[PDB]
C-alpha cells in the first residue's frame, strides 16, 4: 500500500499570506493525486485532481503542483474561510490511500480569556453528585493551562477538560474544565477556584467562590 | 485554370469533412454524417483532419488500408456482432469524454469497448462466418492502459491477450501497460487492426481483456478505381472527367503543370 | 444537481452487523463508481472499497475484505454497505462518495460526498442526559456581559443537540465537545449575553437526545 505522508500536522497563516501543504507519497503515483478540504462537522470537498487541475468551483488561489512522490497544495492570499483541514489522495494504486491531513489555523491578535466559574446546581446536589464548571472563552493563542484548587490546595483527580475548534468568526479558542466530586466531598471544603495561565497576563487569572 | 473540387463523371466523390479515413471507418462520433454513404468515384480528405482518433492511439497497417480503398467504390455496413449479444461483459459503459457526441461521453460507433461484469472478465470466444458473397472489411482493437490499477478496474485479469484468427491471419496481441503523456486528456491508448474476411471464411476472436470488439463491418460491394485525394476545397457543384487536388478542368488540352495526382488519368503533365 | 443522502446514526452491539445506505440523485446512477470511506478521530481517512452500481463490479480494500459488503439497487438509486462482526474499532463516521469522472475514466477523485453516518459499537445501554443549569455566582458583577451555562451529564450514545431558546439564541454560544468517562458522555455549553438581557429576559437551554427519544429544557434562573 502507498503511504501518503503529510509531515505538517498544523500550519499557521494570517489572512493574505501564502501557505503550502506538502504531501509525500512513499512511491511513484505520477499525477494521480487529489486534494480535499474538510471543515469540522462537514464532509470533505474536492479542491484539486490530477495533481494540478482545479475542481470546477474552486477559487484559482488554490494551486496544486508536483509529480512522482512530492506534491504541494498552495493557498495564496489566505482567506478567513480557508480555516480547515487539507489532505491528499492517491489513485495510482489499489488500495486508494489518503494523507492524514494538515490543519490550517488562522493567525490573530492576542485575546485574553474570559473566565467564569459555576458552583454545582441545586438540582445536581440532590442526586448525590457535585460538578464545578469553569469556562475560559475567546482566547488566543490556543496554549492555556487550567488548575483547580480546593481550599488553596491543587486538585487534579476528577477534572475533565474540553476544547473547542478555532472559531470561524473571530479565530479564538475556548475551553471548559469540570471538577466532579461527590456531594459529601464537596461539602467538606469551602473555597473553590480555577486558575488560568495564559500569555495575555503575567499572573494566572483566578475565579473563585465560597460554598457559604 | 481550374474551379474547385467537383464531381467526376456521373458519380459524386466521398468528401470527408474534417474527418480522416480512420475516423470514418471506426465511426468517430464527430463524423456521423458518413453512416450509410452511397457509391463514390474518389475520396477527399484534408491534409490534417481534426477528427481522427478521438481516443488516441494508432491504426495498424493504415497506409496499406488506404491503398486497398484506392480500388473500392462502395461499402455496405453490416452488423456482425450485436452489442446486445454480450451477456457476460458490459457493453454500454465504454465511453469517454475524449469522444464527445453532443456534449455527452461516447466512443467509436462501429466497435465496442467491452468491460468486466460481476467483478469478472470471462474469456471471450466468438466467431463470425462471412456467409455473404462479398469481401468483408473487419475492424477491431486493443486497449493499452496507463497502469496496472486501470487494468484491474476495467478487466480484472492482470495478464491478458487478444487472439484473432482467419484462414490467413494468426494474430495474438498483448496489451502494453505503460505510463504515457496525455493526448486528448488520455494517458491510455487504443490500437486498431483490420483484415479482409473472404466469403465462407470465419474470423475467430478470443480474449480475456482489453478487447475492443467489432459490431459493424463493411461489405465491399464495388471495386472500381478510387483515390484518396488530399485537398482543402469543397463541393463544388460541377462535373468533369478529370479532377485535380486543387481544382477541376473539363475538355482536354495537354496543358497541365499543376499536379500529378489526378483522378480520371487523362493526359498530360510535366 | 448531484446529491448523496446517507442513512442516520446507528448504535450496534459488539459482534452484530449494520447496513447503511446511500441514495444518489441527479445523475445516471450506473455511470459512476460509488466509494466508501471510514473516518475516525486521531486516524487518517481509510478507503474501504468501491462499487459500480448495476454492473456487479466491486473492489474491496484488503484490510476490509472480511468487514464490508457492498450492494447497489439501480431501481432505487441506492448503494449499500454492510459492516459485519462489529468491534469497538468500527465506531467511526462512514462516508459514501461518487467519483467525479465516469466509469472508464482514470481520474478517481471524489467530487460529491454524503453527509456521513456515525456508527457506535458498544455494549453500554442508552442513557438520557441529566441537564443542569449553570447560573452565575451570587453578588452583582460590574456587568457588560454575563456568561450562563448548561451542563449535560451522563448520556449515551452520541450525539446530543443543544440549543438556546429553541435555537433563536445562537450568538455568543460555545458548545464544547463531549468527553467520555466510564460509558457516559458529559457535555457543557456556554452563552454570553448583555447584562441588560438577563435575567430580565428568560434564557433556556434545550437538550435533545434522539437515541433515548427525549428532549428536556432547563431555564437558567438567578442565584448560584
Ligand atoms: C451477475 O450476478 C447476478 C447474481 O446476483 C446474476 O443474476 C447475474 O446473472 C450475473 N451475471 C453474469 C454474467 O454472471
Ligand atoms: C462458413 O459457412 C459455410 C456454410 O456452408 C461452411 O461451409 C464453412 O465451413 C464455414 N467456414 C468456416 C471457416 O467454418
Amino acid at each position: 500500500d502507498i503511504v501518503m505522508t503529510q509531515s505538517q500536522k498544523f500550519m499557521s497563516a494570517s489572512v493574505g499570506d501564502r501557505v503550502s501543504v506538502t504531501c509525500k507519497a512513499s512511491q511513484n503515483v505520477g499525477t494521480h493525486l487529489a486534494w480535499y478540504q474538510q471543515k469540522p462537522g462537514q464532509s470533505p470537498k474536492a479542491l484539486i485532481y490530477s495533481a494540478s487541475y482545479r475542481y470546477s468551483g474552486v477559487p484559482d488561489r488554490f494551486t496544486g503542483s508536483g509529480s512522482g512522490t512530492d506534491f504541494t497544495l498552495t493557498i495564496s492570499n489566505v482567506q478567513s474561510g480557508d480555516l480547515a483541514d487539507y489532505f491528499c489522495q492517491q489513485y495510482n494504486n489499489f488500495p486508494l490511500t489518503f494523507g492524514a491531513g494538515t490543519k490550517l489555523e488562522i493567525k490573530r491578535a492576542d485575546a485574553a480569556p474570559t473566565v467564569s466559574i459555576f458552583p454545582p446546581s441545586s438540582e445536581q446536589l440532590t442526586s448525590g453528585g457535585a460538578s464545578v464548571v469553569c469556562f475560559l472563552n475567546n482566547f488566543y493563542p490556543k496554549d492555556i493551562n487550567v488548575k483547580w484548587k480546593i481550599d488553596g490546595s491543587e486538585r487534579q483527580n476528577g477534572v475533565l477538560n474540553s476544547w473547542t475548534d478555532q472559531d470561524s468568526k473571530d479565530s479564538t479558542y475556548s475551553m471548559s474544565s469540570t471538577l466532579t466530586l461527590t456531594r459529601d466531598e464537596y461539602e467538606r471544603h469551602n473555597s473553590y477556584t480555577c486558575e488560568a495561565t495564559h500569555k495575555t497576563s503575567t499572573s494566572p487569572i483566578v475565579k473563585s467562590f465560597n460554598r457559604n | 485554370h481550374n474551379g474547385k473540387l467537383c464531381d467526376l463523371d456521373g458519380v459524386k466523390p466521398l468528401i470527408l469533412r474534417d474527418c480522416s479515413v480512420a475516423g470514418w471507418l471506426l465511426g468517430n462520433p464527430m463524423c456521423d454524417e458518413f453512416i450509410n454513404v452511397p457509391e463514390w468515384s474518389y475520396i477527399v480528405e484534408k491534409a490534417n483532419p481534426v477528427n481522427d482518433l478521438c481516443y488516441p492511439g494508432d491504426f495498424n497497417d493504415y497506409e496499406e488500408l488506404k491503398h486497398l480503398l484506392s480500388r473500392i467504390n462502395h461499402f455496405e455496413k453490416i452488423q456482425i456482432i450485436p452489442k446486445s449479444s454480450w451477456s457476460s461483459h458490459e457493453a454500454s459503459l465504454g465511453v469517454s469524454s475524449a469522444c464527445p457526441y453532443q456534449g455527452k461521453s461516447s466512443f467509436f460507433r462501429n466497435v465496442v469497448w467491452l468491460i468486466k461484469k460481476n467483478s469478472t472478465y470471462p474469456t471471450i470466444k466468438r466467431s463470425y462466418n462471412n456467409t455473404n458473397q462479398e469481401d468483408l472489411l473487419v475492424l477491431w482493437g486493443i486497449h493499452h492502459p496507463n497502469d496496472a490499477a486501470e487494468q484491474t478496474k476495467l478487466y480484472q485479469n492482470p495478464t491478458t491477450y487478444i487472439s484473432v484468427g482467419t484462414s490467413t491471419l494468426n494474430q495474438r496481441l498483448v496489451p502494453r501497460i505503460a505510463t504515457r503523456s496525455k493526448v486528448n486528456g488520455q494517458s491510455g491508448r487504443m490500437e486498431f487492426f483490420w483484415t479482409i474476411l473472404k466469403p465462407n471464411d470465419a474470423i475467430n476472436f478470443e480474449s480475456n481483456g482489453n478487447f475492443i470488439a467489432p459490431e459493424y463491418a463493411y461489405k465491399i460491394v464495388k471495386k472500381g478505381d478510387s483515390t484518396i485525394m488530399k485537398s482543402e476545397l469543397e463541393y463544388g457543384n460541377c462535373n468533369t472527367k478529370c479532377q485535380t487536388p486543387m481544382g477541376a478542368i473539363n475538355s482536354s488540352m495537354p496543358f497541365h503543370n499543376i499536379h500529378p495526382l489526378t483522378i480520371g488519368e487523362c493526359p498530360k503533365y510535366v | 444537481q448531484v446529491q448523496l443522502q446517507q442513512s442516520g446514526a446507528e448504535l450496534m452491539k459488539p459482534g452484530a452487523s449494520v447496513k447503511i445506505s446511500c441514495k444518489a440523485t441527479g445523475y445516471t446512477f450506473s455511470g459512476h463508481w460509488i466509494e466508501w470511506v471510514k473516518q475516525r478521530p486521531g486516524h487518517g481517512l481509510e478507503w474501504i472499497g468501491e462499487i459500480l452500481p448495476g454492473s456487479g463490479n466491486i473492489h474491496y480494500n484488503e484490510k476490509f475484505k472480511g468487514k464490508a459488503t457492498f450492494a447497489a439497487d439501480t431501481s432505487s438509486n441506492t448503494a449499500y454497505m454492510q459492516l459485519s462482526s462489529l468491534t469497538s474499532e468500527d465506531s467511526a463516521v462512514y462516508y459514501c462518495a461518487r467519483l467525479g469522472t465516469t466509469a472508464v475514466e482514470r481520474d478517481w477523485y471524489f467530487d460529491v460526498w454524503g453527509a456521513g453516518t456515525t456508527v457506535t459499537v458498544s455494549l453500554a445501554d442508552p442513557s438520557a442526559p441529566s441537564v443542569y443549569p449553570l447560573a452565575p455566582v451570587c453578588g452583582d458583577t460590574t456587568g457588560s456581559s454575563v456568561t450562563l451555562g448548561c451542563l449535560v451529564k451522563g448520556y449515551f450514545p452520541e450525539p446530543v443537540t443543544l440549543t438556546w431558546n429553541s435555537g433563536s439564541l445562537s450568538s455568543g454560544v460555545h458548545t464544547f465537545p463531549a468527553v467520555l468517562q466510564s460509558d457516559l458522555y458529559t457535555l457543557s455549553s456556554s452563552v454570553t449575553v448583555t447584562s441588560s438581557t438577563w435575567p430580565s429576559q428568560s434564557i433556556t437551554c434545550n437538550v435533545a437526545h434522539p437515541a433515548s427519544s427525549t428532549k428536556v429544557d432547563k431555564k437558567i434562573e438567578p442565584r448560584g
